[PDB]
């Protein structure tokens, strides 16, 4: 129901990104991912891992027992966004705080 | 489709009631329930409800109990609510979206399609 | 059950979720008409 997740991740420009959402009890309960990115209004990108079609096939993942992870292919320069992991727990929607990818 | 376009910025003193709206013009007002969302600064993002236009059906968040009505009317095609006793700290950006869906319970098989531009609220005093 | 006036699209048909694959709640979506004027008979009973 609490969502607790690092304040920023930091990867080279091309690399596999592993970013986790960890939660209490997120297993079997259909996490969506977001992303916002400098400037523009959020988009849907995720909604098990599975991504809207007209969107690059860089954003993918899977969901374990207690823990959800995205996995970044063909990470690029316009990728600068913050990713927000919600789920529809309790008929309410809960906003984690977020990462910010940065990329040298 | 759909745009969810609304008004912009709007400047208005402290302790004054606020009143945001977000309007389509593009598919159906109704067969897709709307839902806003805050965004502030370093902040994340806040859910306060959803309203569900042709159901009527409206449900709060724990954090917002009281503090908004919100009300949706298909004749007008446009939906708004009524916000008070707003504090300086709870100044912050508000969204809107739509779920293409007008089900309680299949909400969660869905995500936010489409966002709006965002409606920036400055509070003077 | 509904002998009501109403329009039908081109394609009416039925939206359905199986709740995480569980094949338990089953829960539809009404995309088959818009409109319920001029209803006169309505009926429920066990699923066909």
């Amino acid at each position: 129901y609490e969502l607790t997740q690092p304040p920023s991740v930091s990867v080279s420009p091309g690399q596999t990104a592993s970013i986790t959402c960890s939660g209490d009890k997120l297993g079997d309960k259909y996490a969506c991912w977001y992303q916002q990115k400098p400037g523009q209004s959020p988009v849907l990108v995720i909604y098990d891992n599975k991504r809207p079609s007209g969107i690059p096939e860089r954003f993918s993942g899977s969901n374990s027992g207690n823990t959800a992870t995205l996995t970044i292919s063909g990470t690029q320069a316009m990728d600068e966004a913050d990713y927000y992991c919600q789920a529809w727990d309790s008929s309410t929607a809960v906003f984690g705080g977020g990462t910010k990818l940065t990329v040298l | 489709q759909v745009q969810l376009v609304q008004s912009g910025a709007e400047v208005k003193k402290a302790g004054s009631s606020v009143k945001v709206s977000c309007k389509a013009s593009g598919g159906t007002f109704s067969s897709h329930t709307i839902t806003w969302v805050r965004q502030a600064p370093g902040q994340g993002l806040e859910w306060m409800g959803r309203i569900i236009p042709i159901l009527g059906i409206a449900n709060y968040a724990q954090k917002f109990q009281g503090r908004v009505t919100i009300t949706a009317d298909k004749s007008t095609s446009t939906a708004y609510m009524e916000l008070s006793s707003l504090r300086s700290e709870d100044t912050a950006v508000y969204y809107c979206a739509s779920l293409q869906t007008v089900d309680t319970a299949i909400e969660k098989y869905y995500g936010m399609d489409v966002w709006g531009q965002g409606t920036t609220v400055t509070v003077s005093s | 059950i509904k002998v009501c006036e109403f329009q039908f699209c081109n394609d009416p048909f039925l939206g359905v979720y199986y709740h995480k694959n569980n094949k338990s709640w089953m829960e539809s979506e009404f995309r088959v008409y818009s409109s319920a004027n001029n209803c006169t008979f309505e009926y429920v009973s066990q699923p066909f």
